[PDB]
């Protein structure tokens, strides 16, 4: 619940 | 003005959005690539524009910075004066589908049971269904739940990948892509009609989209109806026409996304795309339709009507809604 995936 | 660049996922896909730039006069042009999540990456590079996306992967652009720009908006329920660019969309509701002579199978004994979803991190295929399970099982191992799947997107050497089928070839079992046979809303409904799965988490317009004659598909041209029950959340079973009081979910229509800089650009130029291809629109059928290829729901779902303008100029957790990206978000803690 924060940061992009890539 | 500039040339909008949009992202196809797999070769169907390329395929459609090569005949649809040519006939916007290279208006719009393509990229592709094998995944959803590849798209992704291309437009956060700025090689691609845009795509249209089910809500579970806006949720992992909007975390990425990408925005909502145009919504799916299928054929309304109710009347309404308003033009179908307007009218606020209505969401759709994902369900659990199984056969009406697999008479023992409710919503509460689906462990160990087969299944067959739409992809992993999609909404009606996966995030609905698989964080519903998570929370009543008290259990993040939703990998050992039903004993075989197809979710396409998973390991293809596990067992959330035994059931998926691969190209003409076999070749490609479990990519999340028009090239698996049991890919998508089509794919995971057929892998249900052919006994592959004991139960499809799809959307209730699929159920009717591909039955009683509404596909001429080889697979679905014999499919009946009344052959088919939605499962409910309180373990009872009802007839596909009850979706309205045995659905899982509502969940947002599937979106348009584009970079933040981009999206009104891309906005301007796809209204004026739907305008020439849409549905009535100028040069559709003669020449070429934007939402249609033949069921197969390659770039937009062939039951869209228009994209449709969005109010309030919503973020994506605006767009999803809290529950759903709170819903989301509880899930991938899982992984
Ligand atoms: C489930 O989905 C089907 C398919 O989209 C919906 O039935 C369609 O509804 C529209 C709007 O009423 C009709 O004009 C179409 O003719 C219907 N299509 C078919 C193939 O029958 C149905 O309304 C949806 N059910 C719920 C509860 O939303
Ligand atoms: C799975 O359970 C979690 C935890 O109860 C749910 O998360 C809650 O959702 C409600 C309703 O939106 C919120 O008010 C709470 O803040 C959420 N709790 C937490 C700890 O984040 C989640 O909605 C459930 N998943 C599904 C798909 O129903
Ligand atoms: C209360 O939270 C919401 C917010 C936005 C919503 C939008 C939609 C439609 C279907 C959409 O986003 O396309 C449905 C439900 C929603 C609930
Ligand atoms: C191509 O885009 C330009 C600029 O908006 C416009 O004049 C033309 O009508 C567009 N044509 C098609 C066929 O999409
Ligand atoms: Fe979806
Ligand atoms: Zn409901
Ligand atoms: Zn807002």
């Amino acid at each position: 619940l924060e940061a992009c995936a890539f | 003005y500039t040339r909008v660049v949009w992202c196809a996922v797999g070769p169907e896909e390329q395929k459609k959005c090569q005949q649809w730039s040519q006939q916007s006069g290279q208006n719009v042009t393509c990229a592709t690539a094998s995944t959803t999540d590849d798209c992704i990456v291309l437009v956060l590079k700025g090689e691609a524009d845009a795509l249209n996306l089910d809500g579970g992967y806006i949720y992992t652009a909007g975390k990425c910075g990408l925005v909502p720009v145009l919504a799916e908006n299928r054929k309304s329920s109710k009347h309404s004066s308003l033009d179908c660019v307007l009218r606020p969309t209505e969401g759709y509701l994902a369900v659990a589908v199984v056969k009406k002579a697999n008479e023992g199978l409710t919503w509460n004994s689906l462990k160990d049971k087969k299944s067959c979803h739409t992809a992993v991190d999609r909404t009606a295929g996966w995030n609905i269904p698989m964080g519903l399970i998570v929370n009543q099982t008290g259990s993040c191992a939703f990998d050992e739940f039903f004993s075989q799947s197809c979710a396409p997107g998973a390991d293809p050497k596990s067992r959330l990948c035994a059931l998926c089928a691969g190209d003409d070839q076999g070749l490609d079992k479990c990519v999340p892509n028009s090239k698996e046979k049991y890919y998508g809303y089509t794919g995971a409904f057929r892998c249900l009609a052919e006994d592959v799965g004991d139960v499809a988490f799809v959307k209730n317009d699929t159920v009717w989209e591909n039955t009683n004659g509404e596909s001429t598909a080889d697979w679905a041209k014999n499919l009946k109806r009344e052959d088919f029950r939605l499962l409910c959340l309180d373990g009872t079973r009802k007839p596909v026409t009850e979706a309205q009081s045995c659905h899982l979910a509502v969940a947002p229509n599937h979106a348009v996304v584009s970079r933040s800089d981009r999206a009104a650009h891309v906005e301007q130029v796809l209204l004026h795309q739907q305008a020439l291809f849409g549905k009535n629109g100028k040069n559709c059928p003669d020449k070429f339709c934007l939402f249609k290829s033949e069921t197969k729901n390659l770039l937009f779902n062939d039951n869209t009507e228009c994209l449709a303008k969005l109010g309030g100029r919503p973020t994506y957790e605006e767009y999803l809604g809290t529950e759903y990206v709170t819903a989301i978000a509880n899930l991938k803690k899982c992984s």
